[PDB]
């Protein structure tokens, strides 16, 4: 029922006051390691890799 | 090999009582009249493997089994 | 209003561990300072909560 | 006063002068350990208590005897640094000389037949250092003191919810050190069922008939005897005055010839007084009056018959006629009442299962060990070894002291075995506490919770190890062959060392001591937990152990306790409370003699406090000892009320009595809530220092002692003059008054360099004293990792503004400037460990080489031919630190990779890229590369050069130590030579090597010269001995786990800055997360132009009731204004004598300052250094409950050229316009936490799965994502999200053939949901199929 899952990043909460209600912040390192299949697919579909 | 490792444990206890320090494999190998690599080989297979429900953490919320690496690895490379 | 009334004015009532109320409430407030006895009577109900 | 005080004079606001100073802050650890380890043969405590409670032993039928006489703990074979880096338990062999004698068979007492007095090593007990830490397996552990149940009797009262319609149960238990739990639990029918070790209930007469006493004896030994009389066949009663009291008159109670009462009359005190005054000789009673009063005698027929009525027989009219027919006039019946002495033991005797002694004893065997039918001797032996045996029951005159003090006795000395009258005493106290007469204690009282310290629990663990080796030696000794049987091999080292290593490092009491701060170390050593064996658990506890008692005043502090599940189980010790000889907690007090107080120290235990009155130290006190305000509030008998002057006998010694040492560091606790103080002290324990330890501006007065008492700093064992100070060592020259003739007069302090703690942070003993200045005894020489000049430097001090700025400080979050990292103020060294382990599998051992395939040359550019980085290599997150490849087996390749190997020259051989790289995101350098290896294994060039570097270090440092020691010894020799005579040419111009043989005329100075010469000869001997020990220690075979080739350890040291996401908190629990590193052009600023550094949230003040942080902020602004005045008067360099008046004016503003220090008695250079240290703020102390009121803070603001309102009209940085409201701005002295963002940010994307249920793991060191728990599943299903939940439990983590297909679909761009059979639902399916239950799908 309650299971560990991939693509789950443990991180603390900070304040983004310059954003919209549907918008949150994300670290570039955590989005780099977290979105790795999306990064590889977008790099292969664009021809850059 | 159970008999030889029991004799090795008894010789290690005797050298602990005669020295006080931790028993090196060299004195146990020369008292066992065996080569040292066989002594370290039967020392490697020392005891029962740590069961899966030992509290390796600070509380009773996460036991063992949540730390084992996968032998049949499926890396981003391998997938 | 209860937080402001206990901050600026005196504390109303605390919690004894047996379920009763301490017959000697805190006469002083937070800006004046709490005595070592009065901080103990406060931390009784605080640790109970 | 001393010399280290003169730099940064810590001005205090203490309005009451202290009598007793700060005691040793390692009391319950180090004093218990030295009570445990020292040669104390007369006291029978510590190791001697177990050694005299087990030994002497004997064999069967008097054939041999093993005795204990002349134990001696040997020298520790290692020191702290090599056992920290190696992973060996810091211990010494306990070589106890056991003397095994053999009894003579023909002699009645065997004196000497074979004296086997051989020194026998029995276990390796760990050694506690001067810091108070235990280095077990490399990690620096500290075992917390257990708050167990106090041994002896304990009376408990239920809180209801067990039996309805009232009728509360006053149960009582007997607690030994170990063994059985003799309980006395009542019943709704009030039968007082005896329970042993949480088993089923049994009647009380089962245990009372096993002491060979009959039923009439146990009836007479519990109640008074009311002798009824039959005078010439008329019913009378010889009434005692103690029986008829507080009852009703069932009949006309009259005298022998005078009428006194009628039927149904309420017998008040007037009737009792008239009866006791006129006559109580013989009162005639009706026949129905004794019917109800059960007889307590076994009255038989006096001529020849048997027992016509036994004890506890329900008397009737015909039974009374039979007693009048056969018997005597004297009838002893059981006194029946309801509130004075009820017939409860008769109700035990109405339901007894067995009456005989045998059956009775057996009736027990079935309750203890059911199923086995015992014999007589087996049940007797089980009763003896369960209740009255020294091998299974021990109290050692402390549990007996509690047993005598709680049952209204007077003896202090008692044997550990319970007596036959002790059960009678506890049952009489049970009847009295059920009848209302007497007071009952509770669980929350601190006289019922004792301190099981390190020494006592280690004594108990060594005791149960002694029971295990006793069970070994009892079957080893009674099997003959006692000629070749010297007692070394008979005492096996496996169970004793296994017990003392299972307790040290694996028990619930032993844990990782956070060595980030000295405050954390001294609050983890003074930490009173209640976990482990004997104590409670975090899940099986109630509100009684967590909510504090009025007896916790000064002994157990209510603040320092974690905010997790066990919020009250892990308590802590205060500063002045030490341990007792018994083990209870005592608070020191000053004695008051009818309103006249003195300055002596009187410790008071928790039980003896319950009948006294306790006055607090916050009352008004004059200079000779009186009460000023004529009416003070005091504590009495566990409550609080108003008291007079002459009624008080005890006075508290200081204002910081009730708080921990982690809580006494919290300033303005009188203006602080208890809600935020507990977690604020918890995260002050979790606080982590910086690169440069800045001076703590706002203090408490405890800062001058916590560094000296922690042990991590350079402590002054002998005081003198500074001779030479290096960055890694300090050499102080000891003066003549503290000089010993058996020493060299030089105390070199080998300062510990950058070693690893237990929380992945740095420990660096930075030298803080200057060259050429006197340092007296007990002062500081080198500040530790989080100290500064002997004062606790927990964090840094900077400008904090309690104002909102663009919503960044939204819900108590931190908004920092650029200068916290531009000036490197909040940057932090973090030393981790990464042991690249080369284990030996079947397919070849793991070599450590440099040629690694599938990697570039730039990644191997910072490596040698061995693959290890050079010292000082600035590695980045993702690079390889040690090239440790493994020889892999020939795994069967896919045909596409086989075609790829056939086309190109890519030939991947048995070498496999399994080198442990740097974790991503962790930058930094390397500080040390510890290499260890197995015996018989050759070394490469890197391990050889690291061993050569360690040998060069141990050579050069010891050679410089011997050189400066020789210089100090020859300086002492030169001082003796110029004290005796004077020769400016024969002594000084001649070289120092020919100084031992040169001597003057025979005098005591010449004898001291010869003593220093032979001491130098012993120094030359011990230098060679230490060089031989270093040769046999450095390049020795490092004993590691078997099957390992070589273990190399690295230490990454990152300058971890205050990144956005770091945890940073002040001193009042105002925690927060770094929202954004704001540029200093956007930060607000005052009219002087100083840009603020921290923008704090003022919204968290009225809800969390922490107004003391505002008082701290105003006092910090006043101290910083004084510091800017000092810096303005210092940079001009106008004069010095105006500063000696200005800082003296700044040191006296309160009603009565605790220290009346004057700057007129100081020198020019000392005042100049004091002002130079006062440039970086002003050190100002404030007590936790004797702190400064806002009037003195307003005077401090007036003296520092600041407004009286405290809030300064501020200017904005973003818009430049000044606000309509003045902004409270000042100094908070906030600290860097251990929950940094590089220890908190942790993600996971398809790496290192499990094998059991095919699950992703957890933890950052294990590289596993956060648990998507069941509450998140219910919330995601409450949204109605089906496709996300079908990914989050089936195709992202569960299905191994599903997540690979999902990865291949996302890589090729097809984001289509492809579900399938989950690979952990079939785990449950095969689990319940193997369980024996058929299940399948449709």
């Amino acid at each position: 029922l309650g299971k560990r899952v991939d693509y789950s990043g443990r991180s603390v909460i900070t304040v983004g006051p310059y954003l919209r209600l549907h918008q949150c912040g994300l670290p570039k390192k955590m989005a780099l390691e977290l979105f790795k299949p999306f990064i590889y697919g977008k790099l292969e579909l664009r021809g850059l890799a | 090999m159970i008999e030889t490792i029991n004799k090795l444990n008894r010789i290690s206890r005797q050298m602990l009582q005669e020295m006080g320090r931790e028993p090196t494999p060299e004195e146990l190998a020369e008292r066992m009249l065996m080569p040292e690599d066989k002594i370290r080989k039967v020392l490697k297979i020392a005891k029962e493997p740590i069961s899966m429900e030992t509290p390796i953490g600070d509380d009773e919320d996460s036991h063992l089994g949540d730390f084992i690496e996968d032998t049949t690895l499926e890396l981003p490379l391998d997938s | 209003a209860a937080q402001i009334r206990q901050l600026a004015g005196m504390r109303g009532l605390m919690a004894k561990p047996d379920g009763s109320i301490i017959e000697t409430p805190i006469t002083a407030n937070f800006r004046e300072g709490l005595n070592v006895l009065q901080y103990f009577i406060s931390t009784h109900g605080a640790r109970k909560g | 006063y001393s010399y280290t005080e003169k730099k940064r004079i810590r001005k205090d606001f203490g309005k009451r002068p202290q009598v007793l100073d700060v005691p040793y802050l390692l009391s319950i650890q180090l004093d218990s350990f030295q009570k445990f380890i020292e040669q104390d043969p007369e006291g029978q405590y510590g190791l001697e208590a177990a050694f005299r409670s087990v030994f002497p032993i004997q064999s069967y039928s008097g054939n041999s005897e093993l005795q204990y006489v002349s134990y001696r703990l040997g020298e520790p074979v290692f020191d702290v640094q090599e056992c920290q880096i190696r992973g060996v338990t810091y211990s010494a062999p306990l070589r106890v000389k056991l003397r095994l004698v053999i009894y003579e068979r023909e002699a009645p007492e065997g004196t000497v037949k074979d004296i086997k007095e051989q020194e026998v090593y029995m276990g390796e007990i760990p050694l506690m250092t001067d810091n108070g830490t235990f280095v077990i397996n490399g990690t620096e552990r500290v075992i917390v003191s257990q708050l167990h149940r106090s041994p002896g009797v304990f009376f408990d009262s239920d809180k209801g919810k067990t039996h309805s319609s009232g009728k509360v149960l006053y149960n009582a238990r007997i607690i030994p050190y170990r063994g059985s739990w003799l309980d006395f639990e009542f019943d709704p029918k009030d039968n007082l069922f005896v329970r042993i070790d949480r088993r089923r209930k049994l009647p009380a007469t089962i245990i009372l008939r096993a002491l060979n006493y009959t039923t009439e004896q146990i009836l007479d030994l519990f109640f008074e005897k009311v002798i009824f009389e039959i005078r010439d066949n008329k019913l009378q009663m010889e009434l005692v005055p103690e029986r008829l009291r507080g009852e009703t008159a069932s009949f006309d109670i009259e005298a022998n010839g005078k009428v006194y009462v009628e039927k149904g009359r309420r017998i008040t005190a007037r009737h009792i007084r008239q009866l006791e005054k006129d006559d109580v000789k013989l009162i005639e009673v009706p026949v129905e009056y004794i019917a109800g009063k059960v007889v307590a005698k076994d009255y038989i027929d006096e001529s020849t018959g048997e027992l016509i009525c036994a004890a506890n027989m329900e008397l009737s009219l015909d039974l009374l006629a039979k007693l009048s027919q056969s018997g005597h006039k004297r009838i002893e019946t059981l006194f029946t009442n309801d509130l004075d002495h009820g017939p409860y033991i008769s109700e035990t005797l109405r339901v007894d299962p067995t009456n005989d002694r045998l059956s009775a004893l057996v009736e027990i065997y079935r309750m203890m060990r059911p199923g086995e039918p015992p014999t007589r001797e087996a049940a007797e032996s089980l009763f003896e070894n369960l209740f009255f045996s020294e091998d299974r029951y021990d109290l050692s005159a402390v549990g007996r002291m509690k047993f005598n003090r709680s049952l209204l006795r007077e003896e202090i000395e008692g044997s550990g075995i319970l007596s036959k009258d002790d059960i009678i005493d506890v049952m009489k106290k049970l009847i009295d506490i059920r009848n209302g007469k007497g007071e009952v204690d509770d669980i929350d009282h601190l006289g019922n919770r004792r301190i099981r310290s390190v020494g006592e629990m280690a004594e108990n663990q060594f005791r149960v190890g002694l029971v295990r080796v006793e069970r070994a030696v009892k079957e080893r000794l009674s099997l003959g062959d006692l000629d070749t049987l010297m007692p070394q091999d008979m005492i096996n080292a496996k169970p004793i060392s296994a017990a003392v290593k299972e307790f040290f490092g694996s028990s619930q009491l032993s844990q990782f001591m956070d060595q980030n701060n000295p405050l954390s170390e001294i609050t983890h050593k003074r930490r009173i937990s209640a976990l482990g064996p004997g104590g409670l658990t975090r899940e099986r506890a109630g509100f009684e152990v967590r909510d504090v008692h009025p007896t916790h005043y000064g002994r157990v502090c209510p603040i320092e306790t974690p905010e997790g599940p066990n919020i009250g189980l892990i308590n802590s010790l205060s500063v002045y409370a030490q341990t007792n000889e018994y083990g209870f907690l005592e608070t020191p007090y000053r004695k008051v003699t009818d309103g006249v107080v003195t300055d002596e120290i009187h410790y008071l235990s928790a039980i003896e406090e319950g009948n006294y009155v306790i006055a607090q130290a916050n009352s008004n006190l004059d200079e000779e000892g009186h009460f000023v305000e004529d009416l003070v509030t005091c504590r009495s008998k566990g409550e609080s009320s108003l008291f007079s002057r002459d009624q008080v006998d005890y006075m508290d010694v200081s204002t910081q009595q009730v708080v921990s040492v982690g809580a006494s560091l919290i300033p303005f606790l009188e203006h602080d809530d208890a809600n935020r103080a507990l977690m604020g002290a918890n995260m002050q324990r979790q606080a982590v220092p910086t690169l440069r330890a800045d001076k703590p501006l706002v203090g408490t007065g405890m800062e001058r002692a916590v560094a000296v008492d922690s042990g991590v700093t350079a402590v002054a064992k002998r005081g003198g003059v500074v001779q030479y100070v290096d960055a890694s060592r300090i050499v102080i020259k000891v003066n003549e008054d503290e000089m010993y003739p058996g020493e060299a007069g030089i105390d070199i302090y080998n300062l510990t360099k950058y070693t690893r703690s237990n929380q992945n942070t740095c420990i660096n003993q930075m030298p803080c004293v200057s060259l050429g200045e006197p340092v007296e005894r007990g002062d500081v020489l080198a500040d530790g990792p989080s100290t500064d000049l002997g004062e606790l430097a927990l964090g840094q001090n900077m400008r904090v503004a309690f104002m909102p700025w663009n919503g960044y400080n939204f819900e108590d979050s931190i908004l920092v400037s650029e200068r916290v990292v531009q000036e490197d103020r909040f940057t932090t060294i973090h030393i981790q460990e990464l042991a690249c382990v080369s284990r030996d599998t079947k397919l070849g051992p793991e070599e450590i080489t440099a040629d690694i395939p599938n990697v570039g040359e730039a990644a191997l550019s910072k490596l040698d031919e061995s693959g290890i980085v050079y010292i000082g290599a600035e590695v980045t997150g993702g690079d390889i630190l040690v090239g440790k490849v493994t020889p892999k087996g020939e795994t069967q390749l896919t045909p596409e990779e086989k075609l790829l190997r056939a086309i190109f020259g890519e030939k991947a051989s048995d070498v496999k890229d399994s080198s442990l790289r740097v974790p991503n995101g962790v930058s930094g350098t390397v500080i040390d590369v510890q290499v260890f290896t197995r015996d018989g294994v050759e070394k490469d060039k890197r391990a050889l050069e690291i061993e050569e570097m360690q040998l060069k270090q141990a050579k050069k440092d010891l050679s410089e130590e011997l050189q400066i020691l020789e210089a100090g010894l020859f300086s002492r020799i030169r001082a003796v030579l110029v004290a005796g005579g004077v020769e400016a040419e024969k002594l000084d111009k001649l070289p120092r090597d020919r100084w031992l043989e040169l001597g003057l005329t025979d005098e005591e100075k010449q004898n001291q010269l010869e003593q220093l010469a032979e001491q130098y000869d012993e120094l030359k001997h011990e230098f060679e001995k230490k060089l031989e020990a270093k040769r046999r220690k450095i390049t020795q075979g490092d004993d590691l786990a078997p099957g390992v080739l070589k273990i190399v350890k690295v230490y990454l040291a990152v300058k971890r800055r205050i990144q956005p996401g770091d945890k940073m908190a002040g001193r009042h629990g105002n925690k927060g997360v770094i929202s954004k590193i704001n540029p200093i052009e956007d930060m607000p600023y005052d009219e002087n132009g100083t840009p603020v550094d921290i923008v704090l949230n003022p919204l968290g003040v009225p809800s969390r009731m922490n107004i003391g942080q505002i008082l701290e902020t105003h006092l910090g602004m006043a101290a910083k204004g004084i510091g800017d005045k000092i810096n303005a008067m210092l940079k001009q360099q106008q004069e010095v004598a105006k500063l000696r008046e200005f800082i003296q004016r700044a040191y006296d503003l309160g009603a009565d300052v605790r220290q009346k220090v004057d700057l007129s008695t100081f020198s020019d250079e000392e005042v100049m250094r004091l002002a130079e240290n006062l440039r970086k703020g002003m050190p100002i102390a404030t007590p936790v409950f004797d702190g400064a009121k806002e009037a003195e803070i307003k005077e401090l603001l007036k003296l520092g050229d600041l407004p009286t309102s405290g809030q300064i009209r501020l200017y904005d940085g973003r818009t430049g316009e000044q606000f309509e409201r003045p902004v409270t701005v000042g100094y908070m002295y906030m600290l860097k936490l251990n929950h940094l963002v590089d220890d908190k940010m942790h993600a996971r994307s398809t790496g290192s799965y499990s094998l059991v249920t095919q699950q992703p793991l957890g933890g950052k060191a294990q590289f596993g994502g956060q648990r998507f728990g069941e509450m998140e599943v219910w919330a995601l299903e409450a949204y109605g999200a089906a496709y996300t939940l079908q990914e989050m439990l089936t195709v992202k983590s569960d299905d191994v053939n599903g997540r690979t297909k999902m990865y291949k679909n996302i890589v090729d761009g097809n984001h289509q949901m492809e579900p399938g059979m989950p690979e952990s639902f079939n785990v449950l399916l095969k689990e319940i199929r193997s369980l024996g239950i058929n299940i399948e799908l449709e």
